């Protein structure tokens, strides 16, 4: 039916340049005002280009210099070139029909770009050790750090533990790797007798781990 | 430019309740106005567009209203599916960078849960390694708003720490909290007393959780 | 006999954008200088001639462009520039000879006044002194919108909307654009001091 269709995204160094594509069917790029908005983690929208009917364009000021929205008639396609890529382009990128009465109403879904010096590392995983202080809950997780680029995902028991387990999001460090915890509560009356591991796995570096987590020796 | 707010950041409601959100334009920009819902990683949905028209497959139970300065939207029987953060768009500027609202957050509603709170010092095979992370848990609490100040032999600590914050819980509407505060080292051998304080509307008071390094 | 710019500059009604009025000049005397000392200018900008010497000057023909547009839009209305106004609305050629001159008009276009319009779609941009004043719906799509506003069928004039509330951005300004034709023709329309 009516869609748009970005691809392009990845991950490339500050520096770097990228090209991102947005096939449209149901709508003629050309005779529209078309848009690409982008959202940074946990950010609000963010308008980056803007291409007029006529063949007038304009960019945010955040990009100038830099970004150059093109567009093919013959494949009915919208482009975004971006060059002279920094860690603060990193962002979930957009393209939309902007019908500015009427509202933008057609949306991509949306092409991820990650831009970063940071080496793929797979992460280091620590002990969040159950507190030696008790008839009730007691807590404990792993501390999956310092990996690049995201996702990992976190199991416990090799999924037989599920309820009470929060798998918190990542943190992007200063260091520019990613760290996040895992955690679970359970009966502090098992602690003594029931195993608790959680099994990490960060595909990108091909790392898998599992980190037995038990009380503390005194 | 244009800068737009809306007011409130954040609203808890039930299923079927009546929801309204406001939207503030630093300028009159007559109707032209649009309104988005937004639900976590997809993109935002146009629901109301010139202030008052209903954009077509939307459900009825949204409506638009205002001009001028102020607009408001207005959800009649809130649904399950309805719960997401939602932008007001001002359509005026030039030439064409429009800006988008900041966005209001509508969660569910429950009784107020207060946190438990979990402190765990860095892991020995950590500290080997030259850094030495703090975390401090704050596990199914509700409402979201909360505070943790980390302490360091009394010390009140700025800028050495990050946390985050898991989506509502499908179960029992609560969320959980992590904080990790990051030190060298040097720098937590060099202290005793770690603390985490955290305030909460469902604590009469803030609750410390603590240990000394070294037990 | 004086060329009749009061006629123009001191209109009861102005022109939307889309629509500009066009005033042929001829076969007068102007005194361009009685304008240009005026103070009621909030822009006087000339190209290919010095505001101080018009009343030294002679050309085959005068045309007087006038139309409201909101304040920003104001830096449009200029050689090599891009924008919806220029684009869809009113352009001017890059060569261009003449003037452009607008003022404030707050106190008489701000009533919520709904009338001026401007051309919001239009496919290609207008060439220099184009007038386009066609109401068709606009195709956004391929499919034909047979006269009804729809999904990618949009009417192609859109409301300024001017209250006088706002910032002086976004307040009406009535403009009057004085291009100056030469040709191997006779010139009617001279300064006094010709
Ligand atoms: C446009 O009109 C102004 C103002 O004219 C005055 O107000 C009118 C309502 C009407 O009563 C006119 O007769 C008035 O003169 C013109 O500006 C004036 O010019 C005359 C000389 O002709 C001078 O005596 C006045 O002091 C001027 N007033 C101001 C406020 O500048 C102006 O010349 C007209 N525009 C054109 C292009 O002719």
């Amino acid at each position: 039916e009516v869609q748009l269709v970005e691809s392009g995204g990845g991950l490339v160094q500050p520096g770097g340049s990228l090209r991102l594509s947005c096939a449209a069917s149901g709508l003629t790029v050309s005779s529209n005002y078309m848009s690409w908005v982008r959202q940074a983690p946990g950010k609000g929208l963010e308008w980056v280009s803007v291409f007029y009917p006529g063949g007038s364009t304009y960019n945010a000021d955040s990009v100038k210099g830099r970004f150059t929205i093109s567009r093919d008639n013959s494949k009915n396609t919208l482009y975004l070139q971006m060059n002279s890529l920094r860690a603060e382009d990193t962002a979930v990128y957009y393209c939309a029909r902007d019908a500015v009465y009427y509202g933008m109403d057609v949306w991509g879904q949306g092409t991820t770009v990650t831009v970063s010096s940071a080496s793929t590392k797979g992460p280091s995983v620590f002990p969040l050790a159950p507190s030696s202080k008790s008839g009730g809950t007691a807590a404990l997780g792993c501390l999956v750090k310092d990996y690049f680029p995201e996702p990992v995902t976190v199991s416990w028991n090799s999924g037989a533990l599920t309820s009470g387990v929060h798998t918190f999001p990542a943190v992007l460090q200063s260091s520019g790797l990613y760290s996040l915890s895992s955690v679970v509560t359970v009966p502090s009356s098992s602690l003594g007798t029931q195993t608790y591991i959680c099994n990490v796995n960060h595909k990108p570096s091909n790392t898998k781990v599992d980190k037995k987590v038990e009380p503390k020796s005194c | 430019d244009i800068q737009m707010t809306q007011s409130p950041s954040s609203l808890s409601a039930s299923v079927g309740d009546r929801v309204t959100i406001t939207c503030r334009a630093s300028q009159s920009i007559s109707s032209y106005l649009n309104w988005y819902q937004q639900k976590p990683g997809k993109a935002p949905k146009l629901l109301i567009y010139a202030a008052s028209s209903l954009q077509s497959g939307v459900p009825s139970r949204f409506s638009g209203s205002g001009s001028g300065t102020d607009f408001t939207l207005t959800i009649s029987s809130l649904q399950p599916e309805d719960f997401a953060i939602y932008y007001c768009q001002e359509s005026y500027s030039t030439p064409g960078l429009f800006t988008f609202g900041p966005g209001t957050k509508v969660d569910i509603k429950r009784t107020v849960a207060a946190p438990s709170v979990f402190i765990f010092p860095p892991s020995d095979e950590q500290l080997k390694s030259g850094t030495a992370s703090v975390v401090c848990l704050l596990n199914n609490f509700y409402p979201r708003e909360a505070k943790v100040q980390w302490k360091v032999d009394n010390a009140l600590q700025s800028g050495n720490s990050q946390e985050s914050v898991t989506e509502q819980d499908s179960k029992d509407s609560t969320y959980s909290l992590s904080s990790t505060l990051t030190l060298s080292k040097a720098d937590y051998e060099k202290h005793k007393v770690y603390a985490c304080e955290v305030t909460h509307q469902g604590l009469s008071s803030p609750v410390t959780k603590s240990f000394n390094r070294g037990e | 006999n004086l060329c009749p710019f009061g006629e123009v500059f001191n209109a009861t009604r102005f022109a939307s954008v889309y629509a500009w009025n066009r005033k042929r000049i001829s076969n007068c005397v102007a005194d361009y200088s009685v304008l240009y000392n005026s103070a009621s200018f909030s822009t006087f900008k000339c190209y290919g001639v010095s505001p101080t010497k018009l009343n030294d000057l002679c050309f085959t023909n005068v045309y007087a462009d006038s139309f409201v547009i909101r304040g920003d839009e104001v830096r449009q209305i200029a050689p090599g520039q891009t924008g919806k106004i220029a684009d869809y609305n009113y352009k001017l050629p890059d060569d261009f000879t003449g003037c452009v001159i607008a003022w404030n008009s707050n106190n008489l276009d701000s009533k919520g006044n709904y009338n001026y319009l401007y051309r919001l779609f239009r496919k290609s941009n207008l060439k220099p002194f184009e007038r386009d004043i066609s109401t068709e719906i606009y195709q956004a799509g391929s499919t034909p919108c047979n006269g009804v506003e729809g999904f990618n069928c949009y009417f192609p004039l859109q409301s300024y909307g001017f209250q006088p509330t706002n910032g002086v951005g976004y307040q009406p300004y009535r403009v009057v654009v004085l291009s100056f034709e030469l040709l191997h023709a006779p010139a009617t329309v001279c300064g006094p001091g010709s």
